[PDB]
């Protein structure tokens, strides 16, 4: 997988 | 028993081909309508 | 709306690809939804190139594989005035520097359309658009090891969504  | 079908980024060997059914008119779960949008052509 | 839609049936599509050990997913959510509305266009399904939002969307906010937003991706591409298909700028899962060539663009955009924060509005924009990028929350071991049959987490949240994807239609089981 994540990053948002 | 609804879903969205929804297309992920891990691989095609994650989940089912690398797709993920989510519960869909389940208040919102998992914020999936929470900061939806797409882009204008 | 309709009662099922899947785009995948439409050619609306590209095959799953794989983000890596890089919080680019963001970057895969906006190629998603660009290649979903560039094909509506023009009838033509092209992959678009993560790394060149990786690279270059810094501008417009993002944090390349430490994190960004789909929106600030559609922003770079409307600043930019384009975007690289994937094959002239493939992925490698890293941060480089922003090396974006005009002459390989295949997709652009005006903006872009924030959907009402409702599942009704969600399944409307699906039905009547194309794929769309959304965000959800897949902070817990059910999300990661996944296997099929609806997804269904008692502790899931709507207010710390930390992973981008796109959402290509909507169903129901029997």
């Amino acid at each position: 997988x994540c990053x948002y | 028993n609804k879903y969205w079908l929804v297309k992920n980024s891990w691989g095609e060997e994650w989940g089912m081909g690398g797709y993920v059914k989510m519960a869909k008119d389940r208040r919102n779960h998992c914020g999936i309508a929470s900061a939806a949008s797409y882009p204008t052509v | 709306a309709p009662r099922s839609v899947d785009w995948r049936e439409k050619g609306y599509v590209t095959p799953v690809k794989n983000q890596g050990q890089c919080g680019s997913c963001w970057a895969f959510s906006a190629t998603g939804a660009l290649e979903g509305q560039m094909f509506r266009k023009t009838g033509r399904l092209i992959s678009l190139s993560e790394q060149n939002l990786v690279d270059c969307s810094g501008p417009q906010g993002n944090e390349g594989c430490n994190g960004g937003l789909m929106d600030y991706a559609f922003q770079y591409v409307q600043d930019n005035g384009g975007l690289d298909s994937e094959e002239s700028y493939p992925y490698e899962a890293t941060e480089e520097s922003c090396k974006y060539n005009p002459k390989y663009s295949v997709a652009n955009d005006t903006g872009f359309v924030d959907i009402p924060k409702q599942e009704k509005a969600l399944m409307k924009a699906v039905a009547t658009v194309g794929p769309i990028s959304v965000a959800i929350d897949a902070g817990h071991e059910s999300f990661l090891f996944y296997k099929e049959g609806i997804y269904f987490e008692p502790d899931c949240s709507s207010e710390d969504m930390d992973h981008g994807v796109l959402v290509v239609g909507y169903g129901f089981e029997s």
